[PDB]
């Protein structure tokens, strides 16, 4: 095979440094084509003799004099003549065939001139269009991750092939140019046309291609100079800056960077930090070294209209991206198969960095609902996959893209947190420092971190492990899934088995370990911490730590630091329940949530009866804290989805109304009649969920609150009296109770909304009407770009479908309008998969299955496109629902009847 | 954007 037909680069040539000059043209040509021009020189060293240069190039046209490149020797080195240059599209290469061989130890410079489309494709060097008044603005920006640096200039575009970069931007003289590094000095006029300026940037450190960035825009900044001279700037649209929306990001950045410099035992490795808010950046955020990009909703914050969960999103997303400025950027994983270590690490430490900026919020707890239980839903499937993938199976750009999923990020985070916990943070930080210092400006595999952590373990006598760090972590990284740990408290016997939600599933992926793990197990007995225990790679063991007396109780996995779920014999469950009903504060709040999370999953897997899971919600009438209530609500939304059109619903409603009333009443006093929010984040979250649960289950005191506040708003439109935290519930319930006066008022507010997040809440609340006619009229609007944006059409139809009354209307509308498929699957995506999922989510009967089959019977032309598999998934999900309702209906009805009084 | 929602 020829090397230019292989996806991995040769190792014969390694880059030293690059000069790259880019010039975006932000005015289109005659035909509406936007382009950029560039010029580059790469200096590389020959390691082994070769008569071919292979370098990456994607969607670039070459205008170099002669062949596509010019090739020179550095210093007094001679250079072979070029035979020919060709582009090989499949493997994204520019190939320079030479008439003789390059020589080991010699350096060469390769110069090229090129151009590409400055497309609106969020890839490489690209354009982004947005509105300022009647005016349409266009800026130029970059997204290299993973394999798109090559789409902006020819480069050895693999993460381990690091080099220094000298970037220059040629741009309109009234626009600002930003890159990884500071400008060298003031811009100078382009001599051939002084309407353009030339901005040169300081040389980057040795770094990876995927982390480069350069941006040309009208943006402005808010700034601060940290004590060590590091300049910090938040960049955004002029009007966003003037509004003060960059201030929260600016406030937290300084503390976050200080936290990480200390955590990592390493100085921030750059002279400045720019972070930029881009309108509609669909990738969310990108950790470009010294110039981190974000979508606006992720970086900007409007105190007057934004909720607290909004603030939580800003501080954690910043902490995540800043974490990479060391872990990922300074020390880079050598290949994409180890992506999980980079993203998993940042996904864990984002909570630590954010906790430093907001220390009263207990943010570290949020990893449990946010990543652990979230990823366990997909890792408890037969179709999961290990964190680890062999390097040689990850080759194409598409294979690289598949590394970026829930397992890599959320299981990565969970497993790393588990590791830090069983090591202790102090020891983990020691190894982490050692790793960063040894590999700074270089590349690694996950085995290198384990080695440095082992060095830390071996240098102390306190923490003793049952095996090497690598052998333990291999159990968590080389095989998919996680165990359920089951304890028999009468004997103290403990067992582990691979946990699958579907007790009838066939696992066909084989494990080198037979799905046995080495498991760290903390425990608490009658509210007192016990000695730590390790379950070895055995199915079964026994320890007196897990043996109780019938008045005692024991609980495993404190704070769910371990990546596993726990089951007990029935008597121990009842003892835990008794404790939660008589003095809950003895069980850590995270474990009060765990009991609910785990037991609903166990009931799904048929390991406990569903009534045991429901019994675990009974303590909630005395619960004031956020997480355990959130656990219940996440675990019951499926119950509500299946039963909200059945005789089960009244009793379920009555049951939830009874559980939530004391909490609603608690906050009524605490908030001084809803006039002031709880102080800390968790309590604000608890209040939000309490109002939401109250209103949606028909608590009269909540309905009355919603009506009063919305009435008050309608009588004084410019002064919204509803705190951002409570808007989504208050808006929804007031519209549900009301009619066309409320609906028309909210529609008018939607059409003048300036802020995306406010517009979203309104769009969602409008779907809460209980008038069939209003919902059909609304559906009719969803396909009009004048009234409802394209990108919002399917969300809106979905919100309507989630209304019990809107369910038939949306389903009818989708079936009947399906042929908006020969109109919306050609110019722009239009997520069809999410629409199918959304409107079919409820289906739980044979009759509904028939309709979905009957409907599918229209493959005869049309097809489905982006949602072809989504439809198949809807048929399989409906069958699973049919079977679940049949097994569960009778038992669940009687439980709710029995416990609603 | 990379954080991790609950
Ligand atoms: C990018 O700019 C840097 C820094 O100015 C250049 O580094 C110089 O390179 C030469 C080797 O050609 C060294 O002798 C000098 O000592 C370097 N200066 C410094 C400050 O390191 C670098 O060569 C440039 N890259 C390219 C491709 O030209
Ligand atoms: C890469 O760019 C740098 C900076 O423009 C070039 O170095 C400059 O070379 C000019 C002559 O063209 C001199 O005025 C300066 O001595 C250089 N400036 C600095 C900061 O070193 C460099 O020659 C370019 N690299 C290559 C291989 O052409
Ligand atoms: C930068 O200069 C450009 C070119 O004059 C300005 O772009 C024009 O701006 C007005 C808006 O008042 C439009 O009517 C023209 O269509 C724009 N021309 C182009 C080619 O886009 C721009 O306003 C100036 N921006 C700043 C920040 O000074
Ligand atoms: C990827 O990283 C490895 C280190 O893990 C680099 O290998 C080292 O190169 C440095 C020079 O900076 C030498 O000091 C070390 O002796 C090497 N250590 C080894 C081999 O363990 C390697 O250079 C990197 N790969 C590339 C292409 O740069
Ligand atoms: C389990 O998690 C809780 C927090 O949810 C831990 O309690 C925190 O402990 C640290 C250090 O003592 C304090 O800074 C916090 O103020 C505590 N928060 C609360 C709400 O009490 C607790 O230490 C963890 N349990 C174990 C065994 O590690
Ligand atoms: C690249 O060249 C092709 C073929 O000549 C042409 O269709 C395309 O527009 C060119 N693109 C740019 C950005 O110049
Ligand atoms: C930023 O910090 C200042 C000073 O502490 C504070 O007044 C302001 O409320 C903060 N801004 C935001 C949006 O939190
Ligand atoms: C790294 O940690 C050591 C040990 O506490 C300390 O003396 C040193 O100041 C630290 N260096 C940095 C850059 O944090
Ligand atoms: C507990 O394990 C012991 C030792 O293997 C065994 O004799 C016993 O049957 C187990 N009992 C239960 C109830 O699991
Ligand atoms: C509940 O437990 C905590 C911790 O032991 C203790 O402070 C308190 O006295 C207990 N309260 C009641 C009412 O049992
Ligand atoms: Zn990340």
């Amino acid at each position: 095979s020829k090397p230019w037909n292989r996806y991995r680069l040769p190792t014969t040539l390694l880059p030293d440094s690059y000069n790259v000059t880019l010039r975006p043209y932000l005015t289109p040509n005659a035909d509406g084509l936007y382009i950029f021009k560039g010029k580059s020189i790469v200096r590389f060293l020959c390691q082994e003799p070769t008569d071919v240069i292979i370098i990456h190039s994607k969607k670039l046209n070459y205008t170099t004099q002669g062949h596509m490149v010019v090739l020179r020797g550095v210093g007094d080195s001679q250079v072979p003549e070029i035979d020919r240059t060709e582009l090989v599209e499949l493997t994204e290469y520019l190939v320079v065939h030479l008439k003789g061989s390059l020589q080991p130890g010699h350096m060469y410079e390769m110069e090229s001139e090129f151009q590409g489309e400055l497309a609106d494709d969020l890839a490489g060097f690209y354009r982004s269009e947005y509105m300022e008044g009647n005016v349409k603005k266009v800026l130029a920006t970059t997204q290299m991750q993973s394999t798109d640096a090559r789409k902006s200039f020819p480069c050895f575009d693999e993460p381990a092939m690091k080099a220094t970069f000298n970037i220059t931007l040629i741009h309109p003289n009234n626009l600002t140019a930003l890159s990884n590094m500071p400008p060298k000095g003031s811009s100078t006029p382009l001599a051939e046309d002084p309407n353009w300026s030339v901005t040169e940037f300081e040389t980057t450190p040795v770094m990876s291609t995927y982390l480069l960035a350069y941006i040309v825009s009208e943006f402005q900044s808010v700034n601060e100079t940290a004590q060590n001279g590091v300049l910090i700037r938040i960049w955004a649209r002029p009007n966003a800056i003037a509004e003060g929306h960059g201030m929260y990001a600016l406030n937290v950045t300084g503390p976050i960077l200080n936290f990480f410099a200390n955590h990592y035992n390493t100085s921030y490795p750059l002279p400045k930090s720019d972070q930029i808010a881009l309108p509609d950046f669909n990738a969310g955020a990108m950790e470009n070294w010294g110039l981190v990009t974000y979508r606006e909703n992720a970086l900007l914050f409007d105190p007057q209209s934004s909720s607290i969960s909004n603030k939580e999103r800003v501080v954690t997303v910043i902490a995540h991206e800043l974490a990479h400025q060391w872990f990922g950027n300074l020390v880079t994983l050598a290949w994409w198969n180890d992506l999980w270590l980079n993203e998993g690490f940042a996904s864990y430490v984002e909570y630590l960095g954010a906790d430093h900026a907001e220390p009263t919020w207990n943010l570290k707890d949020l990893i449990v609902p946010g990543d652990v239980y979230r990823v366990m839903a997909v890792d408890a499937l037969a179709s999961s996959h290990p964190l680890t993938t062999p390097a040689e199976e990850v080759n194409t750009p598409a294979q690289i893209s598949e590394m970026f999923d829930s397992i890599s990020y959320s299981k990565g985070a969970s497993v790393i947190r588990m590791l830090s916990n069983f090591l202790t943070e102090d020891l983990f930080k020691e190894g982490l420092a050692s790793y960063l210092h040894a590999f700074a400006y270089q590349n690694t595999t996950y085995l290198d971190l384990w080695e440095h952590l082992q060095k830390a373990v071996d240098a102390q006598t306190s923490i003793r492990l049952p095996d090497t760090v690598r052998a333990i972590m291999d159990r968590w990284t080389l095989q998919m899934g996680f165990p359920v740990i089951t304890v028999d408290t009468k004997t103290g016997n403990i067992s582990q088995k691979h946990f699958l939600l579907d007790s009838e599933s066939n696992v066909t992926r084989s494990s080198a370990f037979d799905y046995l793990w080495i498991v760290p197990i903390s425990s608490i007995k009658n509210g007192v911490m016990q000695d730590h225990y390790w379950l070895r790679d055995v199915s079964q063991a026994q320890n007196d730590l897990f043996k109780t007396a019938s008045d005692d109780w024991v609980l495993l996995n404190v704070n769910v630091t371990g990546y596993f779920q726990v089951n007990y014999d029935e008597d121990n469950w009842r003892m835990i329940q008794h404790q939660l009903q008589t003095n809950l504060s003895v069980i850590p709040v995270i474990n009060r949530a765990q009991v609910i999370y785990d037991s609903f999953n166990l009931a799904t897997a048929h390991m406990v009866p569903v009534t045991l899971a429901l019994d675990n919600t009974l303590f909630l009438n005395g619960e004031k804290e956020y997480m355990p209530w959130q656990a219940a609500l996440s675990s019951l939304s499926y119950f509500s989805l299946m039963f909200d059109r059945s005789e089960v619903y009244g009793p379920m409603k009555k049951y939830l109304r009874k559980q939530v009333e004391p909490l609603f009443q608690h906050f009524e006093t605490l908030t001084k009649n809803w006039t002031e929010r709880p102080e800390n984040l968790m309590d604000q979250y608890s209040e939000i969920n309490a109002i939401s649960t109250a209103c949606s289950n028909g608590l009269p005191q909540c309905e009355n609150l919603a009506k009063t506040l919305f009435d008050q708003w309608m009588s004084d439109p410019e002064n919204n009296p509803i705190h951002p935290n409570l808007r989504s519930t208050i808006y929804c319930n007031a519209i549900a109770q009301g009619g066309q006066d409320q609906w028309d008022f909210a529609w008018g507010q939607l059409q003048q909304a300036q802020l995306v997040n406010e517009a979203d809440k309104l769009r969602s609340a409008l779907a809460c009407s209980n008038e069939v006619w209003l919902l059909n009229r609304y559906l009719g609007y969803t396909l009009n770009p004048d009234l409802i944006r394209k990108q919002d059409a399917t969300s809106t139809i979905n919100s309507i479908a989630s209304n019990v009354i809107g369910q038939p209307l949306a389903w009818d509308f989708v079936q009947s309008n399906w042929k908006k498929l020969f109109q919306d699957y050609g110019g722009g995506s239009f997520s069809f998969s999410n629409l199918i999922q959304g409107v079919t989510r409820r289906f739980s009967s044979e009759f509904e299955l028939q309709q979905l089959e009957q409907f599918k019977k229209n493959n005869m032309d049309v097809g489905f496109g982006s949602g072809t598999r989504a439809l198949e998934q809807a048929l399989e999900k409906t069958k699973a629902n049919i079977k679940w309702v049949k097994e569960n209906k009778e038992v669940v009805l009687n439980w709710f009847i029995e416990h609603s009084s | 954007a990379a954080a991790a929602a609950a």
